[PDB]
């Protein structure tokens, strides 16, 4: 094998033992708490961006253009000419309401969308998140409208019951005052986040425009691309295609925040965790400096064999290496042991700490989700050695420069 | 007939200001290959801080040790490094062994740093395992044996690369004379066949005349130089 | 002379000139606890003034407590506002709070309402754009809105809208009717802040009359506070017989609660670092000890009892986290207040206003004192086992 | 005649059953203020542990150490340490001294401990200086020092503060003889002037004889008790 298994003989060669050993396992200690505090974070994090992956940006319009001054004469031409532009997964027309659902004396007002079924299939995988219901049966002519959760409960309403919609229909004539209260029966339940489903409500696109006594016409055009980080200039060459009359509107604007909070995020732990390895490699140095002080014999012994100026800084940079070494096993044992079972455990924490963490409508999400990505993993691992092999370099080229005749005689 | 190393005016001063004392002037010695000398000498009369010397350890004030006309000063101390591994053989009279390293390596770890293939070496520590004739507990700590063996060790470990010069300074000091005649003969041969030469530095007289010709270092001045012819 | 321990314990830390390494090996410690408590201070400066950020612009320009009475309205009469007066309250002017629907002609929302008296400055006011602000006499439906809310409403001045009650509804055979006013816009607010959004002003005496009170009254008065983060404590006061409290958190409390919460998160997840500095003095001592047995035991002959080598090697480890304390925080307050200044030269990630930056010194205290005692407890076990050993087993 | 110091069936095992070595097993003393005894013997034959133990610095299995009525078992550790700081000086087999610490702080050490006011201790040091002869070498680095004179420095510590009695295993170990002379006539002063009783342990028979008395333990048993009067 390799001439420099004499330092593992160091590394077991621990005498005296008691309050010698003890700072061994602090150094471990350390070295396991940083690291696996690192990986519960990476894993976080990752686990955040997937939910906001499959929670919510499969769910809202990648793209919106909307017209300034009329309701479209000619939607389906714009639509069946932005169909083939390419970067474009698919296109749809949808209406947006705004109005009064009130049921057992409580009244909400509200957002309203009114879209195609087969067209929105395609379009986003919303209705494969409704809990159980009618999500492709739901079709015009039958007064049907969709609630999501939050306004279902706070307006005390349930499933196949009855709600009043008030819509102003504003007019140039005189009707455009007390506005029209149409009828309608509640369908469905959605469960998506904690802010998206407190606004949603969802409307058979017919029905939508039978109820607004408009022409045959949308109120907007919901896009879907293929790749959602360059959604802008997308959009805009989408929109340049048909008329100058539309207006776009990309996600990215509304949810950017997101990506960006979650990478510095990301940046904080990883800059912060170095510090914290970057500590513990001070631990190592003093620990290589205790070595050296008291394997001078050895070391003095090994060099009047002849060996050469750079093998004693070999033996010890391996021996730093390897005391590094167990201590980063040591902590990315328990960086894998969680990030897999780390939701029981947080609830686990929350039951016993009677402390919601992230619930009440402000995050996203209210649980805490986890994904393992080995690259991160095999990353932190090597930080944590550059930084122990930094920390060893010093110890190994000041033992190297000491001449066993100097301090004999 | 001395060509390999040649020793001329040591010269070394090892303290402060004030006490500063020139405790060495032209220390100067003939060692020929194929011959053996002896150094005599009293306990604490100097003798030891120039043996030391002697291996390089630490630079000279005044005088040299001259390797066929090339000067050791003048090149690397890596240079020292393959001198002290593969040409010459030094010897503390401390045991200095490795408490970690068993038998097998604390003998091979100048092969070791010798860098060759492990079969050779490994046969080589062997053979001169069976010389030496600790081959009953090899692989079991040093730690726990006797004293003259872990000396017999040593020396052992000295003599595996087969230096061309061999300072040993006192072998047996700690050592019986049951195993001293035993590597007296071992080092015997090793020296008529082979050919290494030997300095060995030795306190007690009787032990000093079992040697040929005979020097005598005291208070670091070579004044008595005894030959049988 | 002064007590013994100190003179070692101060001299041992220093010395050793042969060599100037073994001086940084023991300081090692203390510059770990300062990088620890720079991060720690810087952090939570910017924090904070991201925080004081979002007080000044949500909290800033919305009823920060609001004192009513038990049963329906407040009755000014009752309890002048010159008979309320409380600790940590620096201004109560009266006022009327609700939340009502808006209709336009071409979208609805929701909104809330803040009923004054017009002659009185509002923290909006110098936000307010061609408006008088004495314009809102009563009688006339003066209302101004929010620039967010009148933009998705889609409507300015001049333009009616229909302002609606439910809760105040009452019952007639023609089922329950809510309360509704036909309101005429005389401006538009602009105050940058989520307020904008949902905050809408009204004469005090058309508010009152809009909820079916009886005339004269009031909701309530409405009181400033000099630093609102303690309201739960303000909660804790004597309140005047017959009314109730009421504040911020209703609405807004979870949000602010969240960025405590998340600041905490940080607060630990940064404090690591000295924990693990902590670590780093044991093993300091761990090797002083052993590079220092060989000698204490002479000490230990001499007069100096165990529980004075206790606090001979305690002074020391308590010296470097005072040392490393310090200078961690004097650092930290100058890396604050001036990070404005350095951060434009390199690469700055936030777009516009280039960072806030408060800095209160009761966390600066608390966190020095923090790490007083975190050092204290890890210098204290191997001081102990120092100690506890006898000669004999030191020299043999 | 003896007061102060009463040794009372001295017994010391310091580790398990059957390895159990007797060293120490029903030891008694007779120690007299303003005698010298002096105890020779070999290395290992119980000539440092016994002496460290008329320190009061460990518990003995059996029999105690009772100094002017009080025995060490009931004693505080408080009270071993006024003790050891005010009646008893010891020295150890080797200097220990504090190379953080300069040769006058190192000397004044315990006069700090006796916390008195800095004038008299400095002119106690000084004197002490005087007497040992280093006028010149006052504050230079113990590091830059040699032997003897750190040896002898530890010494002057050791009876600073007027021992009654000053313990000293082996002090003059790395000592010349013609400073070895001159620091006995020192100690001959203090004993003539101040009384303090000396007990030297040395190895060379020539100095311990002319002690006044002398008792003499091989293998751990007191053989020999001889006194001049």
């Amino acid at each position: 094998p390799l001439s420099l298994l004499i330092g593992l003989r160091f590394s077991r060669g621990r005498r005296r033992g008691g309050m010698v050993s003890l700072i061994s396992v602090i150094s471990t200690i350390g070295i396991a708490l940083g690291v696996a505090v690192l990986i519960v974070g990476l894993s976080a994090m990752n686990g955040f961006e997937r939910e906001l992956n499959n929670r919510i940006l499969a769910v809202v319009p990648h793209g919106e253009i909307e017209a300034v001054d009329q309701p479209w004469t000619n939607w389906q031409e714009a639509l069946d000419h932005v169909q083939k532009v390419p970067g474009i997964a698919a296109a749809a027309p949808y209406i947006n309401f705004t109005g009064l659902v009130e049921s057992g004396a409580n009244l909400r007002a509200i957002q309203v969308k009114g879209v195609n079924p087969q067209q929105e299939q395609r379009l986003s995988a919303l209705p494969s998140f409704v809990q159980g219901d009618a999500w492709r049966n739901f079709k015009a002519g039958e007064q049907q409208i969709i609630i999501g959760k939050g306004v279902a409960d706070a307006l005390k309403v349930k499933q196949g019951d009855w709600v009043s919609i008030m819509i102003p229909n504003s007019n140039p004539e005189h009707k455009l005052m007390q506005p029209k209260r149409v009828r309608l029966h509640v369908a469905g339940i959605l469960q998506l986040s904690g802010q998206l489903d407190h606004s949603f409500a969802m409307i058979p696109l017919a029905d939508a425009q039978q109820y607004l006594d408009m022409g045959s016409s949308v109120s907007g055009i919901a896009l879907k691309m293929t790749d959602v980080f360059n959604a802008n200039k997308l959009v805009r060459d989408a929109g340049e295609v048909t008329n100058s009359y539309v207006y776009i509107k990309s996600w990215i604007g509304t949810y950017g925040y997101m990506y960006r909070d979650i990478q510095m995020i990301r940046a904080i732990m990883y800059l912060a965790m170095v510090l914290v390895i970057g500590v513990a490699c001070f631990n190592i140095v003093s620990t290589l400096v205790m070595a050296v002080k008291d394997k001078s014999g050895d070391i003095a012994v090994l060099r009047t064999l002849g060996a050469k100026d750079g093998l004693i800084r070999a033996i010890f940079v391996w021996y730093g290496l390897l005391a590094g070494l167990f201590g980063s096993l040591c902590g990315v044992i328990i960086g894998v042991v969680v990030s897999l079972q780390l939701t029981p455990i947080i609830e686990w924490i929350e039951k016993l700490i009677g402390h919601q963490f992230l619930s009440s409508d402000i995050y996203f999400i209210d649980f805490l989700p986890s994904e393992l990505h080995w690259l991160d993993v095999f990353y932190v691992l090597v930080t944590a050695l550059l930084l122990s092999l930094l920390a060893s370099w010093y110890p190994a080229r000041r033992a190297s420069n000491i001449d066993p005749a100097r301090v004999l005689s | 007939n001395k060509i390999l190393l040649q020793c001329d005016n040591l010269c070394k001063r090892y303290q402060e200001g004030s006490v500063q004392t020139d405790v060495l002037h032209n220390v100067s010695f003939s060692v020929g290959e194929g011959e053996m000398m002896a150094i005599v000498g009293s306990s604490g009369s100097g003798k030891s801080t120039l043996l030391h010397l002697l291996g390089g350890l630490d630079t000279p004030t005044s005088g040299d040790v001259i390797f066929n006309g090339q000067p050791m000063s003048k090149l690397s101390s890596a240079a020292k490094a393959e001198l002290r591994n593969q040409k010459l053989g030094f010897i503390y009279q401390f045991h200095h062994l490795l408490p970690d390293f068993t038998a097998l390596e604390n003998v091979a770890m100048p092969l070791l740093i010798g860098k060759k293939k492990p079969a050779e070496i490994n046969s080589r520590a062997l053979e001169m395992l069976k010389a030496v004739g600790l081959d009953h507990r090899a692989n079991h700590r040093p730690s726990e044996l006797s004293g003259g063996e872990r000396q017999r060790v040593a020396i052992a470990r000295a003599l595996v690369n087969n230096p061309r010069l061999v300072l040993a300074d006192e072998p047996t000091g700690n050592l019986d004379a049951r195993n001293a005649d035993s590597i007296f003969q071992l080092l015997g041969e090793l020296n008529r066949l082979q050919g290494t030469a030997f300095l060995v530095v030795t306190h007690d007289l009787q032990l000093a005349k079992r040697m040929s010709r005979q020097l005598e270092m005291r208070d670091g001045r070579l004044t008595a130089e005894l030959s049988l012819m | 002379y002064q007590p013994v321990a100190l003179f070692i314990g101060l001299r041992y830390m220093r010395g050793r000139a042969a060599d100037r390494f073994g001086r940084f090996v023991s300081w090692l410690s203390t510059i770990g606890i300062t990088l620890g408590v720079m991060a720690l201070v810087t952090v939570l400066s910017v924090m904070n003034g991201f925080e004081r950020e979002l007080q000044n612009n949500i909290l800033g320009l919305m009823p920060q407590a609001i004192l009513s009475s038990e049963h329906g309205s407040l009755n000014p009469q009752q309890l002048p506002e010159t008979a309320v007066k409380l600790d940590g309250v620096n201004r109560v002017a009266p006022i009327t709070t609700g939340d009502v629907v808006l209709q336009s002609a071409r979208s609805v929302a929701v909104g809330v309402m803040l009923g004054i008296d017009p002659a009185q400055k509002d923290p909006l006011t110098p936000y307010l754009v061609n408006v008088k602000q004495t314009d809102l006499e009563p009688g006339k439906y003066n209302v101004i809105l929010g620039e967010q809310l009148a933009s998705q409403l889609g409507v300015n001045r001049g333009d009616q809208i229909r302002v609606m009650v439910p809760s105040a509804s009452q019952f007639t055979p023609m089922g329950r009717i809510p309360s509704q006013r036909l309101f005429n816009v005389i401006g538009t607010f602009a105050a940058n802040s989520e307020v904008d959004g949902y905050e809408m002003l009204v004469n005090i005496e058309d508010a009152s009359r809009l909820m079916r009170y009886p005339a004269g009254n009031i909701t309530g008065w409405r009181l400033w506070l000099d630093e609102p983060l303690k309201v739960d404590s303000l909660s804790q006061q004597k309140l005047p017989e017959g009314s109730k409290w009421q504040d911020w958190r209703d609405r807004k409390g979870e949000l602010f609660q969240a960025v405590r919460m998340e600041k905490n998160m940080m607060g630990l997840l940064l404090s690591l670092i000295v924990a693990v500095a902590a670590f780093n003095i044991i093993t300091s001592l761990g090797l002083m000890v052993m590079e220092k047995q060989g000698e204490v035991a002479i000490l230990q002959t001499q007069g100096l009892t165990p529980r004075q080598i206790m606090m001979v090697f305690m002074v020391q480890g308590a010296s470097a986290g005072i040392i490393g304390a310090i200078l961690g925080a004097a650092l930290g307050a100058l890396l604050a207040s001036q990070l404005n200044n350095l951060m434009p030269i390199i690469g700055v990630l936030l777009d516009g206003a280039a960072l806030p930056v408060a800095i209160e010194p009761l966390q600066v205290i608390v966190i020095a004192l923090v790490a007083m005692a975190i050092a204290l407890l890890s210098t204290l076990y191997p001081s102990w086992r120092a100690a506890a050993t006898q000669p004999a087993e030191a020299l043999r």
